[PDB]
């Protein structure tokens, strides 16, 4: 609020919501632009293979938390609930010594490939959101920090193909 | 031409399938069409890296289910369709159904069977054939363009048309539209007859084919099954009108890939 | 002993168990007990003359949710009892639970996950163990005899009392009762322990053990796992209370057999 | 003090006292019955061997 | 053991105290419990069997 995205997930002490974050796996989304993947994934028409999603903790190393992580895919609706998510392609992250995680959201497409992005509307092609909500909360002794920043990073697998060259949607940025 | 034979319903003319355990059984069969000419292969889709819940004994087994009643009444072409999978889709179409909805994904393929027992001093002739693109509705919609209600499994039967221009839509006239039919063509359907006469039954097992190697079951619907009349149920004064139409179905070999979290509606 | 290591969880601690499409990770592990020595083999209840619904992928997975909050107020062997299967029952246990009561039999063994993470400057320990045949309840029943909710997970925690007699039941007093517990025992059953100190994390498989091999889930309940605390949570003015206790369990290569139309009751 | 025994050795800061604790080896004791070893060495007339005592700190 | 009384054959005390104190910095409890468990090693041997002491407990 102040509409001054930055790169962090954050959380605390306890209980989301229907948490933390989410996005989707658009490859057009509002996160994934500015990206490189997506900032190339853009100079092209199609898509195909499986997306990785990275998280990096930067909180107190006397700290401690516990994160669920998914992937839904379309047919239903966008979880309102860690219950309901959980169902669905997913990791519990224990926040330890070994700072990052490594996630990636398949391709569960009925089409061998998708489109990159080019919303006039919402067609049913596109697929995807990932969400992440905490599985227990992020503990911490005295002397430590309530609050901590945990650092976003999307990149594409080994898996990941793109093709039709293309050029976009004329800009010039603010 | 088939086994020595009746009054009575007998011998290469008794057959047997067994799937899960559902087993069926008719004693004036004609054969079955395995349309197309190859069936379906539990071959995962190649388009998810979802290696899915495949072989599961509970779901491929047969469900049966009344369609409509037959009667004198009715005029040729006429019309009965049943949409798959979208019939077999919750509640009536067991844990094929539940598994079927909690999943994006499904990939199978049909072996149906429809049954219409009569008796030999009765005539007519029932044509029965799956066709995948084809039309449902059951409607011109409500109030606003676009078009009333494919996954209902017509309650009542609908009237051939003194022409195709396959009931477009929004108030107008001149020409036809994209989903015209040629009842006048529709025997290039993997089909079969079904004569009160010959037979009292008919059996037809279909492959898949869609647009990608698994299709998304909340928008599309693949294969229709028609079973629409071609020559009328005369019935000479003594003699059992009513003729009940049954149909009984199996998924054959489905794969479902794609998990998640209930699907949420159908009015 | 185990790897070298810590302040913060390290390597020959970090373990990860993917099964299904659900995968997981805890970085500051001590084992897993495969309590008894031995696991379960999809092996076919020779019971039945069902050749049942096998290897199902999207049932054979890590199916997660919260059992209680820890905290400071809490007194020892104070209690918290969690049946299997009816918790994974329905709804929140997701095309198990479906398959789960569209057949009258199950056979399975559990493969169990308990996390409770804290803070080095936090004390405690947590037991954690799987028991067949034990107790559960939440009730002295309603003016008629006999005994409140086994279904029920434990909404809150019971009270460790002076003395079993295990709940006996109507009016009464003088003895004990078929339902004894000496919680001064309970480290016979496969257990493992959770020591905020040692432990974030405690990992526990169980083979399948009644008194059938196969039974009946809507009147048994064969195992019941237990999160009941031995030694309380002191903590220093500064500092996370609010110990959040978490449980993520996954049935092991469940046999299912005996099917039929959607068991139909739970208040 | 309610006769509430209860499962813990229980210390610190500093001196005891004459300790923590002190439990005699009498396989019928007071804390020893209730316990397994204990409660399977009664109904036993006669026993023989090493016996052992595991502590964890928490 | 049946403690009519202790008449020589039975043996044993076993004690516990701190060497150096329980230590813990600034932000740590004072005041910690730990967690007691007998066994019979691998050397036990019960024999004769027998049937105690008629109870009903509590």
């Amino acid at each position: 609020t102040n509409n001054k995205r930055y790169p962090y997930f954050s959380a605390t002490n306890s209980v989301p919501a229907t948490s933390m974050v989410d996005y989707q796996v658009a490859l057009s989304c509002s996160c994934m632009a500015n990206s490189m993947l997506a900032a190339v994934a853009r100079n092209f028409n199609q898509y195909r293979g499986s997306l990785n999603f990275l998280f990096v903790f930067t909180g107190a190393a006397m700290v401690k938390g516990k994160f669920l992580i998914a992937y839904t895919p379309p047919g239903a609706g966008k979880p309102t609930t860690r219950d309901q998510a959980m169902q669905s392609t997913y990791a519990i992250w224990d926040l330890g010594l070994n700072s990052s995680f490594n996630f990636t959201a398949p391709f569960i497409s009925p089409t061998h490939y998708r489109q990159t992005s080019y919303t006039s509307p919402t067609i049913t092609s596109v697929d995807g959101w990932v969400t992440v909500w905490q599985l227990t909360p992020l503990t911490y002794p005295s002397g430590t920090p309530t609050n901590s920043d945990i650092l976003t990073l999307v990149s594409a697998g080994d898996d990941f193909t793109l093709r039709m060259p293309i050029s976009p949607t004329k800009w010039v940025p603010q | 031409d088939q086994n020595t034979e009746e009054m009575e319903n007998l011998s290469d003319r008794v057959a047997s399938d067994k799937a899960g355990n559902s087993a069926t059984n008719t004693q004036s069969t004609v054969g079955r069409l395995c349309g197309y000419g190859k069936s379906h292969h539990g071959e995962h889709p190649a388009s998810c890296a979802d290696t899915a819940t495949d072989k599961v004994l509970a779901a491929e087994r047969y469900y049966t289910i009344d369609l409509a009643s037959w009667t004198t009444s009715q005029e040729a072409f006429s019309h009965i369709r049943i949409p798959l999978p979208h019939v077999l889709a919750g509640e009536d179409g067991g844990v094929f159904g539940a598994t079927l909805r909690r999943h994006y994904l499904c990939k199978t393929g049909w072996r149906v069977q429809v049954q219409c027992n009569a008796s030999q001093f009765h005539a007519g002739s029932l044509l029965v054939f799956m066709a995948p693109e084809f039309y449902t509705g059951k409607g011109t919609k409500t109030g606003t363009m676009e078009p009333s209600d494919p996954f209902t499994m017509d309650t009542e039967w609908r009237s051939p048309q003194g022409a195709p221009t396959g009931y477009r839509y929004d108030s107008r006239t001149g020409f036809f539209a994209t989903n015209h039919q040629n009842q006048w063509q529709w025997t290039v359907y993997p089909h079969q007859i079904l004569n009160l006469r010959t037979n009292t039954t008919v059996d037809l097992e279909v492959p898949y084919v869609n647009v990608a190697p698994s299709s998304s079951w909340t928008q599309h619907a693949n294969w229709t099954l028609v079973v629409a009349v071609l020559s009328p149920l005369q019935y000479a004064t003594g003699s059992s009108p009513d003729v009940q139409i049954t149909a009984s179905l199996q998924p054959v070999n489905p794969v479902f890939n794609g998990l998640r979290h209930e699907t949420v509606i159908a009015q």
